[PDB]
């Protein structure tokens, strides 16, 4: 198949500013690329067909462009509602063969986390688990460093960490880290604890709690 | 199948327009006789 | 209104057969090009096949050649897609598309898309259980261990929304996925009012509402 390569993976941005996307053909598929957005939950989206022609309805600030094997799309100027996914397609050649993804965010000023350590439930106790959440609310940038700490001691390569989407209206992240323990490897330990790094803190911050 | 001032988008699977392609830089090889 | 209704789809064991429903109504269904595409989760989109209007020419995927089948009723105006000895590696969401360019205009219609899961792991509900809060207080509400996806939790039916925050699920060493839905509020609003998270979860047709309050 032929291959689509679309760089940046991610760009950071703010609204008002203009975007420039990126789209590597393994081959000359000449002036047969076509453009989508697709956002969180909804369907993808078109936006280009012919290189350089939009759909209806698609807004004059998207502007597709490229021939042959260097392809690009440009955001005159960003709205709130075009930060989302950005794939590219080529249909030169069967099967049609779509690009990796160059998703956008939206920049906004600094914003240091509020943390958060939850100890295992009582009742996840009985069945067997130990599960220890420390959660990282309203943070921006996405950079985040989450460590825990038995006893002085840094854990490793037990504890998995999901984030969530910007917020409609922060435009702020969400982490949540998951320390996962069986019950007597838990409760063999009293002081447990949630180092958060994030350059919005002047120091990293902790914090503990017993069993 | 087009027309002579038409080409034929296989995403869309339909003709379309020159015109469209006239304000481009790189319009298929049949429009250079409309354009 | 343009409406792209996807029925069937749900989960599957690796080597098993299903038929996909895509029913079209708003839309000169009969006269224009029909296509399926899928994406795996949280992955990029991937092409399966397109279909010409009386069905006088079908264009499949080499990787999935000979996996699916493609057919159209336009007397009902529909798109079905009839999918052959599957793999958990063929787990995605699955949209039925339309381009055309009728009017001037190039135009396109994606439909809602269903969910097919590949996998040999039996169903399994999620287990609720609640995370304790401590000038603002955080509690929260853990869903651990289910299978398939996806659950939809919610905090008090919906009259509380504002600062809540629902992670993404994550597959777990034991291939189940488990999920936390966490809410600020005051920390004065806990001996006060009352904080509630009720889940939902489709594939076992289970759900739960635990409370949390601390001790
Ligand atoms: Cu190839
Ligand atoms: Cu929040």
């Amino acid at each position: 198949e032929i291959v689509m390569t679309q760089s940046p993976a991610t760009l950071s941005v703010s609204p008002g500013e203009r975007a420039t996307l990126s789209c590597k053909a393994s081959q000359s598929v000449d002036s047969n690329v076509a453009w989508y957005q697709q956002k969180p939950g909804q369907a993808p989206r078109a936006l280009i067909y012919s290189a350089s022609l939009r759909f209806s309805g698609i807004p004059a600030r998207f502007s597709g462009s490229g021939s042959g094997t260097e392809f690009t799309l440009t955001i005159s100027s960003l709205q709130s509602e075009d930060f989302a996914v950005y794939y590219c397609q080529q249909y030169n050649n069967y099967p049609l063969t779509f690009g990796a993804g160059t998703k956008l965010e939206l920049k906004r000023t600094v914003a240091a986390p509020s943390v958060f350590i939850f100890p295992p439930s009582d009742e996840q106790l009985k069945s067997g688990t130990a599960s220890v959440v420390c959660l990282l609310n309203n943070f921006y940038p996405r950079e985040a460093k989450v460590q825990w700490k038995v006893d002085n001691a840094l854990q490793s390569g037990n504890s998995q960490e999901s984030v969530t989407e910007q917020d409609s209206k922060d435009s702020t992240y969400s982490l949540s880290s998951t320390l996962t323990l069986s019950k007597a490897d838990y409760e063999k330990h009293k002081v447990y604890a949630c180092e958060v790094t994030h350059q919005g803190l002047s120091s990293p911050v902790t914090k503990s709690f017993n069993r | 199948q087009c027309s002579a001032n038409e080409y034929f988008d296989s995403l869309l699977h339909a003709c379309i327009p020159c015109q469209l392609r006239c304000s481009s830089a790189t319009p298929p090889a049949t429009c250079a006789a409309y354009c | 209104e343009v409406q792209l209704v996807e029925s069937g789809g749900g989960l599957v064991q690796p080597g098993g057969s299903l038929r996909l429903s895509c029913a079209a109504s708003g839309f000169t269904f009969s006269r224009y090009w029909m296509s399926w595409v899928r994406q795996a989760p949280g992955k990029g989109l991937v092409w399966v096949g397109e279909i010409n209007p009386d069905s006088s020419t079908i264009n499949y995927a080499p990787s999935l050649k000979d996996k699916f089948t493609i057919s159209r009723d336009n007397a009902k105006n529909t798109l079905y897609l009839q999918m052959n000895s599957l793999r958990a590696e063929d787990t995605a969401v699955y949209y039925c598309a339309s381009l055309y360019y009728d009017y001037g205009d190039a135009m396109d219609y994606w439909g809602q898309g269903t969910l097919v899961t590949v996998s040999s792991a039996s169903t399994k509900g999620p287990s609720v259980f609640p995370l304790a809060p401590s000038g603002t207080a955080a509690l929260g509400c853990l869903v651990k261990d289910y299978f398939p996806e996806p659950v939809t939790v919610s905090w008090n039916s919906g009259a509380l929304t504002s600062g809540v925050h629902t992670f993404p699920a994550v597959l777990q060493s034991s291939g189940l996925y488990s999920l936390s839905s966490v809410v600020t509020v005051p920390s004065s609003s806990l001996g006060t009012q009352t904080y509630i998270c009720n889940v939902n979860h489709k594939p076992s047709n289970t759900k739960v509402d635990k409370r949390v309050e601390p001790a």
